[PDB]
DNA sequence: ATGGTTGGGTATAATGGGAGTCGTCTCGGATGCAGG
DNA sequence: CCTGCATCCGAGAGCTGAGAACCCAACCAT
């Protein structure tokens, strides 16, 4: 229903999984993800 | 965590006040309304289970 | 500090943000004259 | 034109009065509720 | 569900306006207003009555104090105008349509203004409706000759209506508007005094900063009158089994001991 | 005759919101979908 | 067209004790 504006969609998706002010895996969450997945995370969010 | 929530309210109010008023008369002290911060801390320390 | 993006006019100020309750030497708080304890919370850790 | 609204010992209670505290409006650091002139506390052991 | 999204969808279903379309609509409503006053002076009837009947006809029978026979008979009575007078009727009808269209197009300005008044005792939709009332008032009193944009004059009316609604409906115990603004000014002065002093001000400081005619007893009385009541259903204790009213005795009905 | 209370007005321009909630389990009825 | 079969929603889940604009002018009440 919401109009599919490019910037509005960008802001919504950025806030959902990519905004450090909204999405936050803790330091413990970062450590758990790194040890389970065997990767190195740049930050505490799902995407950059 | 409660402090962070209060700071989020403070920042939201600060942005609201920034998008208003003569930009020449705007000072750091004038933009910040601290009341939600006390609201959050006091609610945590008086009402949290 | 209040900073203009182009002008560079710097306005520095110390702001009173309020009061933070202080933990006593034994580890408790005095809220409205009553002794209180904050109980630690166990929950599921963030991660994958 | 006045009536008794005094504080009395509830049934099954009592003891020895060991402390009394009086707080009035205006004493430094006192923050009373609006309308309340003074508060009296009695500690009984 | 989610009525805010439904209202936003309905409000977005109406397209915006440009400057030319806006000035056209305002000119048409202005000429319609001039037409209804001209007609009222010609026939000698109350302008409000003829405006209401004309708008009732423009809406239709869907909009049911005036019996249908009455408004229909007046409509036929206005069909007795030879010429250069039915033009007044047509201009008035087009002006009413212009009024409707302009209000529908600019309801979004009401939404934009009201979205920054949330969290003050009134829900968002109530704020939107009061802003809509203010927008209708502004459309009524807008003069397009000044070449000013519609929003410039509409914003003041919308904000006035919203502020009046906050002052008049936010509290279960009604407090008059002057006392409401006095309380807000007291709170603002108190917070500035707290910022400057680094602690909660005493009543003396607030009274001093208020100005002449303000002393500690007056600020104490104002603060006592500004308290809002609490709910009888406030949960007491951790478990969900005790309410506040469980601790309130009745002092009106006589006790069995008193009755004897 | 006084305060307390109420109605009206402000003119550059402004035009679709925001918190939230994710660890119960079953059971019974109403219901839409799949097959024949 | 009938039927069965997942799917969704709603309604339950022991007792007692206690715990955030401002201003200006007209107008009824007492």
């Amino acid at each position: 229903g919401d109009p599919p504006k490019r910037d509005k969609a960008v802001a919504y998706v950025y806030g959902l999984i990519a905004d450090p002010r909204r999405y936050d895996l803790g330091e413990a969450g970062r450590y758990k993800a790194e040890e389970k997945l065997g990767i190195r995370l740049s930050g505490r969010t799902l995407a950059r | 965590d409660q402090f962070r929530v209060g700071l989020a309210r403070l920042a939201r109010g600060v942005r609201e006040r920034m998008l208003m008023g003569s930009e020449d008369s705007l000072t750091p002290a004038k933009l910040v309304n601290s009341r939600p911060l006390e609201a959050a801390i006091r609610e945590f320390f008086s009402r949290s289970q | 500090q209040l900073i203009h993006k182009d002008t560079g006019l710097i306005k520095e100020d110390e702001v009173f943000l309020g009061h933070i309750p202080l933990m006593t030497e034994d580890g408790s708080f005095i809220i409205n004259g009553a002794d209180r304890v904050i109980v630690s919370q166990i929950h599921r850790s963030p991660g994958v | 034109d006045v009536k008794d609204t005094s504080l009395r010992v509830p049934p099954g209670e009592g003891g020895i009065v060991v402390r009394t505290v009086r707080l009035r409006r205006g004493d430094p650091g006192v923050e009373l509720k609006p309308g309340v002139r003074e508060v009296v506390r009695v500690y009984v052991a | 569900s989610d009525p805010v999204r439904q209202y936003l969808h309905e409000i977005g279903q109406v397209p915006l306006l440009t400057l030319e379309e806006e000035v056209e609509l305002a000119r048409k409503v202005e000429e319609g207003m001039e037409a209804i006053k001209k007609l009222s002076e010609i026939t000698g009837l109350d302008p409000d009555l003829i405006r209401e009947v004309v708008r009732a006809k423009i809406l239709g029978s869907a909009r049911v104090t005036l019996d249908p026979k009455t408004v229909e008979e007046i409509d036929q009575k206005l069909k007795s105008l030879p010429k250069e007078h039915k033009r007044y009727l047509h201009i008035a009808r087009e002006g009413e349509a212009a009024r409707q269209h302009l209000i529908e197009a600019n309801l979004r300005l009401v939404v934009s203004i009201a979205k920054k008044y949330t969290g003050r005792g009134l829900s968002f939709l109530d704020l939107i409706q009061e802003g809509n009332q203010g927008l209708i008032r502004a459309v009524e009193k807008f003069e397009y000759k000044r070449r000013f944009k519609f929003s410039t004059y509409a914003t003041w009316w919308i904000r006035q209506a919203i502020n009046r609604a906050i002052a008049d409906q936010a509290r279960t115990i009604r407090i008059p508007v002057h006392m409401v603004e006095t309380i807000n000014k007291l709170s603002r002065t108190a917070r500035q005094l707290q910022q400057e002093l680094g602690r909660e001000p005493t009543y003396e400081e607030i009274a001093e900063a208020m100005g002449p005619g303000w002393d500690a007893k007056r600020v104490e009385e104002t603060l006592k009158i500004a308290q809002e009541p609490v709910s009888l259903e406030t949960p007491i204790g951790d478990e969900k089994d005790s309410f506040y009213g469980d601790f309130i005795p009745d002092e009106h009905l006589p006790s069995p001991v008193d009755a004897a």
